[PDB]
Parts: C-alpha cells; structure tokens; sequence
C-alpha cells in the first residue's frame, strides 16, 4: 500500500495484455489503479483507454521541457473502470536512448509522488531490458512478475531476468512474486524451471484467440463477449490473479541457473 | 526561432540548435572552494576527466579535490559490478583522502544515459561509514543541466541533511563570495535580523537548520529545484529581484525586513548612506558603460539581471538578452524591472545568434571563451561570461565594482589604442 | 571503473580535433552532447587562437534523447558543408554518443555530398587522445592518397616533409620553425609541413618529398609506416630532441637522402653544462615522465648532457613502452608504465629525487613533495603556450632545456651556504631565494639527518632503513646513517 | 555477399526463423554466416547445439585489444558449415547492450567477415531502442520482418518499417518483404500489406515441432519428418531461401500513422 508491480518477460510473451487485464482485475475488485507503459512503442494501455492516448515526452514537449509549469494529471489518462494510465513514450525505432527515456520518466513520476495516492502501480516494460533504464521500475516495485510461455526462449529469458531481480534485491526491497504462465497448454518445462530455482505459477493462460482477437479490438478481456470460446477461463483467471496479489503474494526466494544449466534442464 | 510571446512588456523568443555552453559538471570548479571540506567524484568518462582539469588544473594541487571514476569497457559490457566497483574507488579514494567529509557523486552524460543509480549508491556508501564521511548525489551532465544548474544539483541534494528546526531564520541561497556574505549579515543584523545563515555553507558538516518560520532569499537565479525543495521543508522562499546593483540589492534587502515586518524608517536610515555612496562610486563607470550597445548569448541565467541592471543603472542599450533557460515565475520581480521591448531568447543557434552579433556589431558581447578570443579577431569587443560567477557582485556596495567588469574590456580596448 | 584524480590524455576525440583544427580546409563534425564544446577552449584559450574550430557539434540534449538524434547528425552535417565548404570532412562521434551508436560517419558518406569523407572510429573507452591524433591523420591520408635518387637526377635540393607537429602539441609552433632553420642551413628544402598548417590539398604532394621527418611519433608514425609501405619514401625515426640526438638526426637523414657530411657548439648547452658553475649538477637526482618521445629525449639529455642521475623513469604512451623499457634498462631501472597519477607520485615520493621532469600532473604532486619541478611534456596549459620563441628540438631548443631544467634548482652559492649554515633566520631549510619568496629512529638518528641539506634528505632517509633492513640493525642512530652513506 | 537482417516484435520467432533459414539456405549449397544482435545470446544455439561464447566475452579475454583477434577465436561452425556468431551483451538492466552490439558489429566488418561469403543473416532483438540495434542495417541488402496476425506484431512491424525508409534514404538496405510466422491465417497482415505495398513472402503456422525444435537444441531439418508439421516447416524453409537468391526485389514501402494503423486493424 500502495501495491507497486513491475511486469517483465521474454519480447511479446503478452505483458501488455497481462498487465492490461489485470489492471481491470485490480480495478472490479474495488482498487484504484494506475498503469505505466514503459516501452518507447506506447502501446501498454491502449485495450484501457480504447485509444493511444499522448505519452509523458508528448506532455513535455508541450511545456518546452520546463519543470516548473509541468502539470500532474496531463500525462495521465482515464481509461477501463476508471484505471489510470501513461505511457513514457520513446524515440523512433534505431535511435536516440529509450532506456535513458523510461529511467527518466520513472523519476519524473516518483518526484511527482505518483506511485501514492493510488491502491495499485503496475510498471509495464518491455521485452529486452538492454540497460539500467529499464530496469528502473524495479527500484520502487514492492513484487516483480515474470511472464513465460512453455517453451525454451521464453524460459531462457525469465531466467536471466530473475538474475535481474536478484541483483536489485542487494539494494531494494523489490522480490519475486512469482511466474505467470501464458500462451501454453501445458507447464512441463515451466515447472521444471521453478523446482531447480524455487519460483511459483501464480497463473495460467492457455492460448486463447479471444485474447488476440481482443487486442485487435482495442479492449479489455472484459469487455468482450462472455459467451466467445475461452473468454470466461481466462476473466476469471486475470481476477484470480488480481486477488493472490491482495490476498496471497510473497516474496520468493529465488536463484537464476548460469546458461549451461538452464540449457542441460530444459528439453526432453 | 518562433513566434514570440510577451511578458511585462518584454519580448521572449525561444531558439532551437547548436548550443555553446559548459554542461553542470563545472560547478566544482567554483564548489570545491566554497566547500574545502567536500571531494566532488564525477561518474563518467575521460571526456569529464579532461573537462575538468582543463578548467581547474592551471591551479596546481598538493591535494586532490576532485576527480573521475571513468568507466571501463567491462562496466559498459555490464561484466564488472557498477555497485561493486563504485565503492572499491571510493575506498581507495579515501585511502588518498582520508579527511574527506563530504563526498558528492556527480552524474555525467555516460552515467546518466545508461542510468547507473548513483544515489543509491551514495545512500548505501552513506551507511557504510555514517559517521565519518557523508556521501551525496547530483547530477552534472550536459543533456541535463547547463554550467550553473549543476549548483542547484548540489545544493538540492544538501537539502534533506539540513537539521530541522522553527526557528527565526533568513537564510541567504547560493553562492556568495565571503567578503559579501559577510557583508550582507552585517547589513541585515542592523535591520534587527539576528540569525542570518548561507547556504551552501562555508563547511559541508554544518548545514543551516530549516522549517517553517524560515525565510529564503535568492541570491541566485539558478536555483529553481534547490528552492522548490526548501519549501517542501517548510520555509517560506520569498519573491525579490536578485542582488545586483543598487536596484536589485535594495528591492531584495527589502523583502526580507518585509517578510520581517522590520519597520520602513529603520531599513531606510540603514541603506541611505549605502545607496548615496553606491551612486558616487558608479559615475566613471556610467560615463564608460551610458549609450553603449550590450549582446548576451546564453550561460548562466545571470543574463536577464545583469541587463537590467547595465541598462536601468549604467545606461547600457539592449540588443539581445540570451538566456540558456527560462524559469519565468522566479524572473518575475526581475522582468517588470527591465526596460520595455527587451529582446530576450531562451536556448540557442549559435551559428544564426553569432550572425545577429555579426549584423549589429555591438559595442560590447557578453560571450563564452569559445567565442571572445574568436570575435576579438573580428574586431568585436567582449566580456567573457564566466567572470561574474567567480567575482563579488552582489549587494548595493559592489554595484560599482560590478560595472567595472563591463566598464574593463572596454576601457582596456582605448588604452591599447 | 578507473579512479582518476589526473588524466594524462583527453578523449580520442580531442585528437581528431587537433588535427583539423591544426589543419586547413578540413571541417569535423561531432556527435556529442551539449557542454562538449568545452574543447574549444583548448584552442581559444590555451592555444589563444583567435578563430572558432572548424568543429561542428550536434550538442543534442536529453530531450533530443526522446527523438531523432540521427536525423540531427545529418542535419548538422548538411548545415556544416553548406556555410563552411571545406575540401573534406571529417565526421565521428564523441563518447556518450559513441554510446547511442547513430554511425554519423557512415551517414556522412550516404547524403551526396561530393567531397571526401572520412568517418573515424574512436574508441573513447578503450583508446586516447594520441591514438585518436594518429589514427585520423592515418586515415585522412589513407583515404586522400590510396588509389595512387630523384633529387640528385632533377638538379634540385633535397625536400622532406615535417610530419607530427600539430595544435596542443607540446612547443610544435617552433619546433617546426626550428628544424625547418637548420635543415635549411644543412641545405634540405621543407616540401609539406603536416597536419599543422597542411591543407587536404597540400597532403596529396606528401609523396613528392624524398624523405619523411617524424618529428612526433605519437602522432604521425602509422603515417609514416603507410606512406613508406605504399610509396617507398623512407622516414627519420631520431626525434632531434637535445644536442646528440640533434646530430644523430642530422646523420640519419643525410643517410636517407644520400648526402655526405651539425658541428656541437651551434647549440650553448654544451659549454654551460661543461663550465664550473654546472659542476655541482653531477649526480643530482631526476624523475622523468610524460609522452614516449619527450621522455626518451629527457632520458639522454639529463644522463649524457647534464650529467644528471636519473632515479625514475616512465611514460604514459604504451605505445611506446618497449623502448622506454629499453632507456630504463641502460639506466639501470625499471620504467614505470602507467596512466594512473597516484602510481606517478608514490613512484616519485619513494625515490625522493632532487628534480622531477613530467607533465603538468607532476607539478602538482611536486608541490604536494616539495620537489623542484619542469614541464618537459603534454598534458601542459596555458604557461607552456608561449608569446617567446621556446623550441625543444634542434641546436637553440637545447638552450631552452638548458634554462629551464636547471631553472628549478638551488642555486650554487645559497645551496653551499644551507649546507654551512643552518641557523639562518631568512635562508633557512629548504627556501630558493632565486624564486623571491620568503623501523625507529632514535633522537640522536634523526639529528644526524637533519644535518643532511634538504632535497637530498629524503634519499639519504630511504637508504638508511634500507640499511638498517639489510642489516641486522635495529632501531636507527647517528652512526648508522653514516654507515649506510659509506655502505652506498 | 547477400546480407539479411531479421527484425520484429519481440517473440515473434526471429531467432526460430533465422537460424532455420540459415540451416535453409545451406542446404541449397551457399555458404552462410548467422550473426545474433542480443544481449541474451541466444541466436545460433539451434545450429550449434550449445551456447558458443560470444564477441564480447572473448574481446574481455583479450582486454579489448581487438587487434589480437581473428575470425576464428570468436566464429564457429555448425550444423551442415553454417557459421555462427554471438555478439552478446550485459546481464538484464546493466550496462548499454546498444553500444555492446555496436562494437561487434564493427568488429565483424573489420574482419571483412560480410564480404567472404555467400549470405549473412542478422538476427537482431524485438526492441530496437536505440542506433546499436539498427547497426546491422549499414551493411545490409535486404531486411525482412517477421510478424504474426495480431495487433502489436504487425504495429511493432509498422515502427520497424518507418526505421528501415529512414536508413534507406542513405544506405542501400531495402525491404525484402515479411515474413507471416505462428499464425493460422493472414487476414490482418495482408490488410498491412495492401496499404503499405508490402509482401508476404512466407508462412509459418503455429507448429509444435517447431516449440520443440528450440527446446531439442536443433534445426528443423533435424527434426523427425514423421512428427507432424516437420516436412511442411522445412520446405517453407527451403522455398523462403529459394526466394531470396532468385526472386526478391527491394519493396516500394510506406509505413503508416500511429491512428491510421490503429484504426486500420481490427474488425
Ligand atoms: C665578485 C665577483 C664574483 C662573481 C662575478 C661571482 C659569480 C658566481 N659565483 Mg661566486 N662570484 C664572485 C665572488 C665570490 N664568489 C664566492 C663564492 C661562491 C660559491 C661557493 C659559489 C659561487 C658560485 C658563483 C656562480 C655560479 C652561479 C651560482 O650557482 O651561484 C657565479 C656566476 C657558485 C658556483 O657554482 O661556482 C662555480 C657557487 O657554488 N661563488 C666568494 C667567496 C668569498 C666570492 C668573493
Ligand atoms: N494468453 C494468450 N493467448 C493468445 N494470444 C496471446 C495471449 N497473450 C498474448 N497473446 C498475443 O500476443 C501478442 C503480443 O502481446 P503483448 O502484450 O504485445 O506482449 P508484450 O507486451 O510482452 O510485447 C498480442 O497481440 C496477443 O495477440
Ligand atoms: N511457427 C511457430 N510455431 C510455433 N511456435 C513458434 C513458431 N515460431 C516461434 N515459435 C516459438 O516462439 C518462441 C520465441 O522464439 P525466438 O526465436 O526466441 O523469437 P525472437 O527471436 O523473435 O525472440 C520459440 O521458443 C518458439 O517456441
Ligand atoms: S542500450 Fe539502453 S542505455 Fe544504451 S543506447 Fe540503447 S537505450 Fe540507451
Ligand atoms: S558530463 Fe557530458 S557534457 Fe559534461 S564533460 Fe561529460 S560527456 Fe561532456
Ligand atoms: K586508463
Ligand atoms: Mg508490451
Ligand atoms: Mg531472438
């Protein structure tokens, strides 16, 4: 209190989805919420906002990038149940310094004393962190999520960002509040993983068109037709997930495997 | 630059382009002095090294005051722990310089672009000595802060360790040179104000106390952050012109016994013999300085008072008042002072200004020491800018000597000729 | 990470810039941040030039950071050709953009523009500022000259190039005029001087010289290597540092060129070193640091021509490490190879010379030592850019050397008088004033240690515990100090 | 020297497509060379069947005096003659992977290694935040997307598009076309295509055998032709390679507003 949740997993394992939805679940179950996008692509909370609303260097441009006129609530963005969201926003693809822009507006929003007056923060990164900059989330975060699939990459990625975790925890009070498995039938590798290492599965997904199809339709999984294939498993697994958050949550003790060994585990 | 907008009758245009300005970093230059007591380790490259022992290293040193961690390949390659290796050169640091008391980690371009959290590490290199050595944070890059902001970078970060108290208080902010800071508590004690602290201090380990019942005058008009965070502990940061001159020094000075309810005969019998003697002392430099057309390009937001008071008090003309950044609430007092239909650009083209130099040929430009030695050839009279930084020239008894840092180059260019 | 209370070089890039702001013609655009421009100070101020460097800077801010900063290096490129129209360009990156990576040299040679490029690739992580020289120069003249005996046969005089000498070289500005006199009295003609006062146009007629002098190998040896590979012309490799060395040039490129037969006494060090007043120079001891080159040159001027004992020897050019480990072993020491200050000073502080020849780093921990102390090398400021004549090189350059090394140093009656009389209430220990300015040891050790004259004390001190170590010796009194004196 | 670079949301299947294709095009005889762009290393593990060490491990070996290298101290051989680099990078959150990539980029064209030999494939990262990851584009020929038919796949594929128009006004590089990988069908990609005047130039469904492939350490051609879906996937393989020596031509492609491609998308 206030719940900060830092979202992260391999490129396109669907954190944007996840953490969409679940910021619908936080919101359903009675909490305020506010989301963060930090990805210079901006496209975190849109599903909420049914729109791609101006990011946080948008905001700044039009103040001229003075500290001093800057105002609150102009870079935030009502969206889904009342949920609150902003995006950092970024340089074009190739060039400038993204990580440098999602470390700065990490900052920007804590001075601004953002990351209070709200039940729930859900950091929202994006797939490869390649520097410091995105790592920043991490440095308020209360738990972090990891999203994988029942594959090698995906797991392979989890790992190194639980090595991640790990090294941020020497010097903040962020920890691992577990695995959320997504786009898979099955756990075997998944499991496998979290016996050697001593994570947990907080949730499971299955791959569900609705899912797709509700990105498609700028929408949260809630707001798409109950009676569409697969649509009901999975509202109630994002509240599920919403109220072991609330109701469960601890912080795990957790050590990554080097590359050889994650190698020689996973497989058949 | 586009279209313009206006403000107390002035004029203010925004420039967009090459910039020619020291980046946050050379605030040790001056800091380091003010604070002997304080070692300042920039986090960075052999660019920030090299910056700053080309601007301090003409002084020679017996004992090192400042320095560079400069990252290696393996910090880059994140094969080398950046926490890790922080605290083995800040120990082997203090081996060098064991009488250290403050140690201020200072951010650069490098540091800050691929965000090495600095002030975590100083919060936990704080911990692992707490009695010994205080270690902060601010950041001095380039991409982040422009030649004197990097003071109010150092100064905000002294905030948070100044004690706690609601105490009578006026505390003075920003650099003052000691003679006039000196002065000014001399001043304000005949006004009946008996506690009169500066910030910074003279000694990193004793910071002012402050709260509520604390009054803050800005002697700097750098000190946007530095000032936001001292009214977020309490204190009431009061509104003025700043220091320079006989007007500005007197409006300022009048704030504070405002803000004390110190009575008007008192504060005029007071600054009456100051204010007579100030305007005697002005009058060679006036005949120098009256009709003579002034240009300032962007460095330290000193412009737009220096020019209000070459114009109102030494009768200087105009053409462009640059400035690097624009804090238009805190130059409030100050815009309503300047003349009507002052031109003045926040940001910069170097090339397109230099031009518009060029076109008008002032009498005299106010200009960085990538340029002065450069328009001298062309036959173009200058004030290096950085001079008013390192000289005293606040208070109602060094308007003349102020004048006299303009009235020099110029006096200096009918001597040779 | 590299604790640096001193660098000894800049950034790479500020070699780059020495080199086009030395040259003519050749612009140089740079990718850096804004506050970079720092640089231009070393030209206008320590160099007190009074022209803007041909340097172009994208000084992008941390909001550029959220945008294009590539279409922003190709813009000021743009704008950079247009209002300067130099014959060539240079174009690179400074270290923080070296980290955003926008390859703004190989986006140079992709907009049309219809002058040579050259886009340099500095490491400004692992390499320095005499690399980066050297390496630009390396490759402007690469790129100028690629696709491309006599002078006694043409009826002419003998012509060679000066290669090396630049801007925030150490006294390049009459080294040159100095080498240039002398070679013309040895009748050798000066075809083109580089990259100081070269333009890209005066660098194609390098091959038109039938010899190359290397006066600065840390900036123009890989040229030198290069043009003798691609077009056979052979090099000088004695840097004419110093009255022997000076003549030793002189033979090696008459060699060269071919000619047959630099008379001592043209240069006046010889006869004041050889006069009585210079009697009590022998066997003073020195420490020497600085580049490769001014350190080996050093070496032989304070060991064959001062009579000096050199105590320490090292450099900051690794590039030159083997031949002033070389030096140091004919010296019978161990040269000190490093970039770190703090090894500089404890390697001075241990071996407590009477004089230190270095850098402008060594003054400062001269002073910490109380050391006499001379600028014989770059890094240097605004003192060793001189209004007067102050060559290093050639016949008058080892005048200057005469006068400034000995500068330092106590002078001969007042040094005797200290050494008589130590009760003085005005010339008391350790005071010059020349410069106008006013494990145990026992108490009976150390009041026969403070018998011994200053500057020296601190040697005699070391050699004593040495002694005392090297002994079964305990404590330390008044007669062992004189035992370890009649021991070395 | 034909030189590929593979770009795309991130997940997409990059590393799967690249390493198959390389495995492709050695098959029809051409020497190929496989370079993975990502601080997770984890490009050519198919071809290899390990983890080969990467450029900057062995740079740090050497002290990062690259001049002590050569071509075979950070380049290795693997399935059937393909080539294989790691350009490696920093653990996640630490240092500055653009830079990292950048210098082994650098390093492999002083080695000429993009000039000896007959195709090159660069499989960079999904998150092209800054220059270092656009690097590969310098010196390649051809670029191709992989995109699934979903919203943030072809969206991502619409930034990586307006990136490579960029380059392209001053380097050679063109879109080769785009690469429909894990999807059933093409409804939304096609609706991307017509629009921007992309093509697709092959189709991967979501097979397992290809999941599995990743976590055997293999290739496709590897991989039992008994199984399901693994004489379909490797053919595609194999005409995507014919393709691309006989068939492609640089793309006439314009990327589309944020709004438009919003709106574009959908039902
Ligand atoms: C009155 C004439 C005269 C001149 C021109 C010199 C120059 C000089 N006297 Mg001196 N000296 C003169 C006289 C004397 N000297 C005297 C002593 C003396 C000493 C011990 C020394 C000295 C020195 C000098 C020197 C060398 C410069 C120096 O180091 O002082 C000059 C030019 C200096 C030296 O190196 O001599 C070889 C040195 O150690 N002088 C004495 C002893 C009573 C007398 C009368
Ligand atoms: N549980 C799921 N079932 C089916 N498809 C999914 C699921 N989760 C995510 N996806 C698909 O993955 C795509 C990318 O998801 P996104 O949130 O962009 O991932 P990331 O944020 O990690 O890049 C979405 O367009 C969606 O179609
Ligand atoms: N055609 C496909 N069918 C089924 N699964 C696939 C397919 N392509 C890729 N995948 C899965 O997607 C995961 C991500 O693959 P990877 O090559 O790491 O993507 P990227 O390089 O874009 O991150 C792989 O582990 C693989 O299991
Ligand atoms: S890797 Fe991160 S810190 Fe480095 S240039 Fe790219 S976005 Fe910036
Ligand atoms: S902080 Fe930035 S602008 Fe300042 S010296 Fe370092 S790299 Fe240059
Ligand atoms: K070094
Ligand atoms: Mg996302
Ligand atoms: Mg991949």
């Amino acid at each position: 209190g206030a719940l900060v949740i830092a979202v992260y997993g391999k490129g396109g394992i669907g954190k944007s989805t996840t953490s969409s939805n679940l910021s619908a679940a936080f919101s359903k179950l009675g909490k305020k919420v506010l989301q963060i996008g930090c990805d210079p692509k901006h496209d975190s909370t849109f599903t909420l906002t049914h729109k791609m609303v101006p990011t946080v260097i948008d905001i700044l441009e039009e103040v001229d990038f003075h500290s001093e006129e800057l105002r609150p609530q102009d870079f935030m963005f009502e969206g889904f149940n009342g949920v609150q969201c902003v995006e950092s926003g970024g340089p074009p693809a190739g060039t400038g310094c993204g990580g440098y822009v999602t470390g700065q507006t990490v900052k920007l929003l804590k001075e601004h004393h953002l990351l209070e007056d709200t039940d729930v923060v859900i950091f929202d990164v994006l797939g490869d962190v390649v520097c410091g900059g995105f790592a920043a989330p991490l440095q308020h975060a209360n738990y972090c999520l990891i999203v994988t699939a029942n594959d090698f990459d995906s797991i392979f990625a989890m790992n190194r960002i639980v090595a991640a975790i790990n090294a941020k925890a020497k010097n903040y009070k962020v920890r691992l509040g577990g695995v959320i498995a997504n786009r898979s039938a099955e756990l075997d590798q998944i499991e496998k993983f979290n016996e050697k290492t001593g994570l947990k599965t907080m949730a499971h997904f299955r791959n569900v068109d609705a899912i797709r199809r509700s990105r498609l339709k700028k929408c949260t999984i809630f707001e798409m037709d109950p009676e569409e294939e697969g649509v009901l498993e999975v509202q109630n697994e994002y509240l599920s997930l919403a109220k072991k958050m609330i109701d469960n949550v601890e912080p795990l003790e957790a050590e990554p495997l080097k590359d050889r060994e994650i190698f020689d585990l996973l497989g058949f | 630059l586009g279209s313009p907008e206006f403000m107390s009758g002035s004029t203010l245009l925004k420039e967009t382009g090459p910039r020619e300005v020291f980046c946050g970093l050379t605030s040790i230059v001056w800091l380091h002095r003010r604070m002997p007591d304080a070692f300042f380790l920039v986090v960075g490259s052999r660019t920030c090294a090299h910056l700053i022992q080309s601007a301090a290293g003409v002084m020679i040193f017996a004992e090192p005051r400042f320095g560079t961690a400069i990252l290696e390949e393996r910090d880059l390659a994140g094969l080398a722990d950046a926490h890790e290796e922080l605290d083995r050169v800040v120990k082997s640091l203090l081996k060098r310089r064991p009488e250290i008391r403050t140690l201020f980690l200072v951010g650069s371009c490098p540091s800050e672009v691929i965000k090495i959290d600095l002030s975590r590490a100083a919060e936990r290199l704080s911990s692992q000595f707490n009695g010994q050595v205080r270690i902060l944070n601010y950041s001095g890059s380039g991409i982040e802060t422009t030649f004197t902001q990097g003071e109010d970078g150092a100064l905000k970060a002294l905030v948070p360790l100044m004690p706690s108290s609601q105490e009578e208080q006026l505390l003075l902010a920003g650099t003052l040179a000691n003679p006039v800071e000196d002065r000014l508590k001399t001043i304000f004690n005949r006004l009946g104000i008996q506690k009169v602290e500066s910030f910074p201090p003279r000694e990193s380990t004793k910071l002012p106390a402050i709260g509520p019942g604390t009054k803050v005058l800005l002697a700097q008009p750098y000190l946007t952050d530095t000032a936001r965070e001292l009214k977020d502990r309490g204190a009431e940061i009061l509104q003025a012109p700043f220091p320079l001159g006989v007007e500005g020094s007197q409006l300022w000075i009048e704030a504070a016994a405002n803000a004390f309810k110190i009575k008007k005969t008192l504060v005029d019998a007071t600054l009456e013999p100051l204010i007579t003697r100030a305007h005697k002392a002005l009058k060679p430099y006036v005949e120098q300085l009256s009709g003579k057309k002034l240009f300032l390009l962007p460095e330290s937001q000193l412009e737009i008072p220096l020019a209000r008071f070459l114009s109102n008090e030494c009768g200087m003309k105009l053409i462009e008042v640059g400035v690097p950044y624009l804090n238009r609430e805190m130059m409030g007092p100050e815009l309503d002072l300047l003349p009507q239909n002052t031109r003045i650009v926040e940001g910069q083209h170097v090339e397109k200004q230099l031009d518009r130099v060029r076109e008008h040929h002032p009498d005299l430009v106010v200009c960085g020491m990538g340029l002065a030695n450069p328009l001298e050839a062309e036959g173009i009279s200058t004030k290096w800018s950085i001079e008013m930084v390192f000289s005293p020239i606040h208070g109602i008894d060094q308007a003349s000597d102020l004048a006299e840092l303009f009235a020099r180059p110029l006096h200096r260019q009918n001597l040779l000729n | 990470m590299e604790l640096t209370l001193w660098t000894y070089e800049g950034p790479p890039h500020i070699g780059a810039m020495r080199i086009a702001t030395s040259m003519k013609g050749l612009h140089y655009v740079l990718h850096a941040p804004q506050g970079d421009t720092y640089a231009d100070l070393l030209f206008t101020m320590i160099e007190r030039r009074g022209s803007r460097p041909p340097v172009t800077y994208t000084t992008f801010q941390a909001r550029d950071l959220g945008g294009d900063t590539a279409e922003l290096v190709k813009g000021h490129i743009f704008e950079a050709v247009e209002r300067f129209k130099p014959e060539a360009l240079l174009v690179g990156e400074s270290c923080t953009a070296e980290l955003i990576q926008d390859q703004p040299g190989s986006l140079a040679k992709g907009m049309g523009l219809n002058i040579p490029i050259v886009s340099l690739e500095l490491p400004a992580y692992s390499k320095k500022e005499n690399w980066g020289a050297s390496e630009t120069f390396y490759q402007l003249i690469r790129g100028l000259l690629k696709e491309i005996q006599s002078w006694q046969e043409e009826g002419r005089r003998p012509r060679v190039n000066l290669l090396g000498p630049s801007l925030l070289g150490f006294r390049c500005r009459d080294d040159v005029l100095e080498i240039q006199k002398i070679l013309g009295e040895n009748g050798i003609d000066i075809n083109v001087i580089a990259p100081l006062g070269a333009s890209p146009s005066d660098l194609m007629r390098l091959p038109k010289a039938d010899a190359n002098v290397c006066l600065y190998p840390e900036i123009a040896e890989s040229t030198c290597l290069w043009l003798e590979r691609n077009f056979k012309t052979p090099f000088t490799k004695v840097v004419p540092i110093g009255v022997k060395a000076t003549q030793d040039f002189l033979e090696e490129l008459y060699e060269l060129l071919g000619m047959e037969v630099s008379n001592s006494d043209q240069s006046k060090l010889p006869w004041y070193s050889k006069s009585v007043d210079s009697n009590y120079l022998t066997g003073k001891r020195v420490f020497i640091f600085g580049d490769g080159t001014h350190v080996l040159a050093a070496a032989r001027i304070a060991n064959e021509e001062l009579g000096f004992e050199v105590v320490g020897i090292g450099t900051y050019s690794r590039e030159m490490a083997r031949k002033v480990r070389a030096a140091a072993t004919e010296l019978g020491l161990e040269a000190l190879i490093t970039n770190d200050y703090l090894e500089v000073e404890e390697s001075i502080k241990e071996c407590a010379p009477e004089l230190v020849l270095g850098t402008q780093m060594e003054r400062h921990s001269a002073k910490r030592l109380g050391i006499p102390c001379a600028v014989i090398s770059t890094p240097m400021h605004v003192q060793d850019v001189p209004a007067r004549y102050s060559p290093q090189m050639g016949w008058e350059g080892a005048n200057v050397i005469f006068d400034d090394w000995v500068h330092p140093l106590m002078m001969g009656l007042e040094e005797h008088l200290i050494g008589m009389f130590r009760h003085d209430f005005e010339f008391t220990d350790g005071h010059q004033s020349h410069l106008g300015h006013l494990i145990h040891w026992t108490s009976e050790g150390e009041s026969e240690l403070a018998k011994i004259p200053f500057f020296v004390r601190g040697k005699v001190r070391r050699n004593t515990e040495k002694y005392a170590r090297q002994a079964g010796c305990r404590e330390i009194d008044g007669e062992t100090l004189l035992d370890a004196k009649a021991h070395f």
